[PDB]
Order: structure tokens, then sequence, then C-alpha cells
């Protein structure tokens, strides 16, 4: 089994920029797709963006042009550069390692989805510092 | 526990232990019955037991999809000989025999323990009711898909009938599914997982490519003034590792053309490495004598086309040299793998030449087009080309040769131990590539 740690989520001013980095660790041969999902409080979880092995990207309509997903295939790390943040972007953000192929030097492997605990992103509209 | 398996392994299959600790692990995982399972082991290595033994312990029926009747028949016959309640459903059976079996499965306590079915029947509307009742009455313990790779167009053996198997697995919801094949690239493994709708987590047992005792390297024929001498030195070093035995073991040199075989045997023999050519061009008598002498160690080196086959296995092959690049990575793996079966150190060497690369690249494209005029366009045609490209990559890249092979096949990074040219001297390889780049024009 695999360890996902999401990081870089914090309270930000309106128009602030946040970078979410999640590192996948284990005997990982490959990951079909690494994706960012977010869940606003008492609302259902939604796909923010995802990127395949091969670099095909895919984004929610509301984050198109503001957010940029990118991956380092060799480090098994995915990044979400969030720009022009809005209060509506406030949520817990989860990273999904989808189709994660694991394998020992013996032939013993697995194929599973893995998820992170999540990272809180809060965007405050307040004009001045704090 | 594990005890039940061991006894049923002996009491029925008549075996003290499993061929391998992996085969053991695979079987135990199928036994637990919590996970869908994928088994990618070679021919031999006893994959069938991995689903057969657990099928007996199961307290219900195991259905097994296999693509053609030959494969089915081998086993059903053998399962019978073990007094095991097996049956086959196929259209090469009488309508009454069929009616009788279908009726068996409809009964509250059916005789059948293991049912082998073809993909055709498994999908057919004439079988769904039967399958539905087995599902409804919770009588189905396993769905097994042999030759699972047939679901993939990126595979070499694609069958549309296998695409219907996915919807089926979904219908057989509770019950674990086991998928088996000898050969899957990561791309094929993905197609299997997806198109058979395997439920995650899928537990995977895949025999590693890696062999410690084989030393892999590439030489560029364009960077060598005495190629024949380089090869001689290589063959001599590989042989006579034990001055105690003198010149010890035997060796294979592979060439594309029969002319090259004849000529290269002469060049080697003249330089003091006793080598005779083996190809389909020779009379049957000649072939049997050359093979004999090689087998009996009268002649230490055979210079052969792909005609030399796994049919003859010899333990003490101290080297395989490819004078010409192979048609495919799988070919190179199979051919080079004839070395070192006894476990002792051996040497695999590939003589790379862009003139060769192109000659083969052309030959493939010409006989792919020859198929496109006959049968039309197909996705297998592109995989044929991809298969060769991997081996060109293997030559023209720098990086552990064993790891490059593991990567192509979908194995873990292997424990190289300065056991390839690059791992022993990364610099020399860099220098040699750079050199081939100057000699590019
Ligand atoms: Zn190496």
């Amino acid at each position: 089994q695999v360890q996902l740690q999401e990081s870089g989520g914090g309270l930000v001013q309106a128009g602030g920029s946040l970078r979410l980095s999640c590192a996948a660790s284990g005997s990982i041969f490959s990951i079909n797709r690494m994706g960012w999902y977010r869940q606003a409080p008492g609302k259902q979880r939604e796909l923010v963006a995802a990127i395949t092995s091969g670099g095909s990207t895919n984004y929610a309509y509301s984050v198109k042009g503001r957010f940029t997903i990118s991956r380092d295939n060799a480090k098994n790390t995915v990044y979400l550069q969030m720009n022009s943040l809005k209060p509506e972007d406030t949520a817990i953000y989860y990273c999904e390692a989808y189709g994660t192929y694991t394998l020992a030097p013996t032939g013993e492997g697995e194929y599973d989805d893995y998820w992170g605990q999540g990272t809180q992103v809060t965007v405050s509209a307040a004009e001045n510092l704090y | 526990p594990e005890r039940r398996v061991r006894s049923t392994l002996k009491k029925v299959f008549g075996f003290d232990s499993f061929k391998t600790p992996l085969q053991e692990s695979a079987t135990m995982a199928v036994v637990k019955g919590n996970k869908d399972v994928f088994v990618c082991m070679p021919t031999g290595a006893g994959k069938s037991l991995c689903y057969q033994l657990p099928a007996l312990l199961a307290k219900g029926i195991t259905i097994v999809v296999s693509p053609l009747i030959a494969l089915i028949q081998d086993q059903v016959d053998h399962l019978l000989t073990l007094k095991v309640r097996v049956s086959s459903l196929n259209s090469k059976l009488s309508a009454q025999e069929r009616k009788e079996l279908l009726a068996d499965l409809e009964r509250e306590k059916p005789q059948t323990k293991i049912l082998y079915i073809t993909p055709e029947m498994a999908a057919s509307s004439s079988f769904q009711p039967t399958l539905n009742s087995l599902v409804s009455r919770h009588l189905l313990s396993y769905l097994v898909v042999d030759e699972a790779h047939c679901v993939s167009q990126w595979g070499h053996d694609f069958r549309p009938d296998y695409l219907r198997l996915g919807a089926l697995r979904s219908r057989l919801g509770h019950a674990p599914c086991v998928a088996l094949t000898a050969t899957a690239t990561p791309q094929v493994q993905e197609d299997v997982f997806a198109a058979l709708h395997l439920k995650k987590p899928v537990a995977i047992f895949k025999t590693p490519c890696f062999r410690a005792n084989l030393f892999y390297d590439v030489q560029f024929k364009e960077l060598i003034s005495d190629p024949y001498g380089n090869l001689k030195d290589f063959c001599l070093k590989a042989l006579g590792q034990e001055a105690d035995k003198g010149l010890s073991g035997c060796g294979i040199v592979y060439c594309r053309t029969r002319e090259a075989c004849e000529q290269l045997a002469i060049e080697l023999s003249c330089r003091g490495v006793n080598a005779k050519a083996y190809h389909a061009g020779l009379k049957a008598s000649e072939r049997t004598l050359v093979q004999n002498d090689w087998m009996e160690e009268k002649v230490p080196v055979i210079v052969a086309t792909i005609s030399f086959g796994m049919g003859v296995d010899k333990a003490n092959v101290r080297f395989v040299a490819h004078w010409n690049i192979a048609k495919s990575m799988a070919g190179y793996y199979q051919e080079s793998g004839r070395a070192g079966r006894d476990g002792k150190p051996s040497w695999c060497r590939l003589y790379y030449s862009r003139n060769d690369r192109d000659q083969v690249s052309f030959l493939i494209r010409k006989e792919v087009a020859k198929l496109q005029e006959k049968r039309g366009n197909k996705a297998s045609d592109k995989a044929t080309i991809m298969a060769f490209d991997a081996l060109v990559t293997f030559c023209e890249e720098l990086g552990c040769r064993h790891a490059a092979i593991a990567k192509y096949f979908g194995d873990a990074l292997p424990a190289c131990a300065k056991g390839c040219d690059h791992c022993q001297n990364p610099t020399a390889v860099r220098r040699r590539l750079e050199a081939l780049e100057r000699s590019s024009s």
C-alpha cells in the first residue's frame, strides 16, 4: 500500500496564489491519473483537475484559466498552481492516485486507487492584511 | 488454514510443495477470496493450479473462460483423471449433451464443480438464464479468465468476444475474478484490469524477467575496426572461465540471414573459435549433425538464425551474441535468455548498427503492408512496430539494461549489481553513444 501526503493548503487573501503538492510513495511502478478533488462544507465533492501519465489534463469549468495541474511522473508528485483565488474556492482539497500499479522485486503487486486525508484551503475576501 | 491447501495439494494434485513461492502466494490469495487476482507467469510455472486447487476448496462452482478448445481439453481430461467433477460447454458438443449439462447447472445441487466455457457461450443469450440462476442461488465461487491478454488490441492475440467478459464480471458481483496470461506489457495489464472490470484492489502475481547471472551489453559495429575479432575475443572470454575444464561451456551467435550465418561461422573458426552455421537452408542431415556436435560439446559455438528454438534447452550456454538486432524486445529477451540456465555467469551481447536498425525497420513495415493489402488495417500492426522500437531504445539509451527490460515488461527496478555494461561503467557507455552520434553522418 501507498502513502499520499497533500501540503501547501492555507488561509489566503482574495486574489492570493496557493500551490498544492502531493507526493505518492510506495513500490509505485506507475499511476494512470493523479487528480485534485475539492469538497466545500455540506456540498458534494467535485473534480477540480486531473492529469494522466502522458500529460493529458482535465479541469472543472470554474477553475479553467486560474488553476494549472502538473505532474512529475518519476517522483510520483502532482501539483495544483491556484491563481486568482475566490471565496467559492474555499474547501478541503483531496488528491486521488487513480490506477496505482505497485510491485515488489518478487512478482507480488497490487492495482488500487489511493486518496489523501485532504488539505484545507480558505480564501478570505477581507481587503486589508488580516 | 494453509493446512487444508497443502493436503488438497497432495490428496488430489499429488505434490509436496508449489513450483515457486510466488505460485504459492497467488494460490493463497485466490483462496482468501477477498480480491480479484491477476497472474502473469510463463508457460509452465503451474498457473492452472492457482485457480484449480482453490476451485475445489470453494464450496461452489468455478467457471473458467478459455479461448479455444485445445487448451480446455488438456485440463478437463487431467481433472477427470483426478476424479474431479469437471465439464466443458462448447458448440463442438451434441445438442443433447448440451441440454443435459445446462439442466445439471439448473438443479438445486449441480454435479459440476469446475465448468470450462468458451467466450462465445459465456456471452450468448442462450446461457445468460443459466448464469443468472447460478448467481441468484449464490452457487458461483470464482470467475476465471485464461488468456486474459486477448481483451487488449495492444496484445498479439486480440479477440472481440473477450470485450463482452467485462459486463459479465459486473453481473457476477460478489464472487472473485482471476485473470491469467503468460505475457502482458503494462499497457496490456491496464487493458485487462479495465476491460474485464476487475474490482480494486486487484492482487498481482507477475514472474520477474530478472536473472542475476546474465551480463547484458551493447557494442556499436560502426565504432569497431575489427568486428570479427571483437566477437572472437567475446566468445573466448565467455568460454574458458574455468582453466580447470579448459574451454568451458558453449555459445550461440544469432544472425538475420543464412548468408551471414555461413560467413560468420568461417570468420570465427579461422580466428580460433570453432563455430558451425545452423539455418533452414542446410539439408536435414547437416542440421542434425551441427545440432548434435553443439549439444555433445564437439563444437562450442553455433551461428544460427531464429530457427534455433527453445525446443533444444542446454544448461551451460555461457553466451548469446546477437550479430544483428532482433525484430522485437520479446524476441531479444527470449533469444538472449537461452544463456545461463545452469545459474552460472553468462554474457548476452547485442551488436547494434543503424544500417541493421533500418534494414529490419523496413522489413517489418514491408510485411505489415503485405498484411494490410490482405486483411486491411489493424491495431496489432502498430504494436509489431512498437515492439521493435523498444529494442532500438534499449540500444540507443544509457541506463541499466536489466531495468530497461523490467520497464518494458512491467517488473520492479531489478537488483543489477554491476551486472550490465552501463551499471559497471556508465562513462564508457556515454562515450560510446557520443561516438555513434559523431558517426551519425
Ligand atoms: Zn545495469
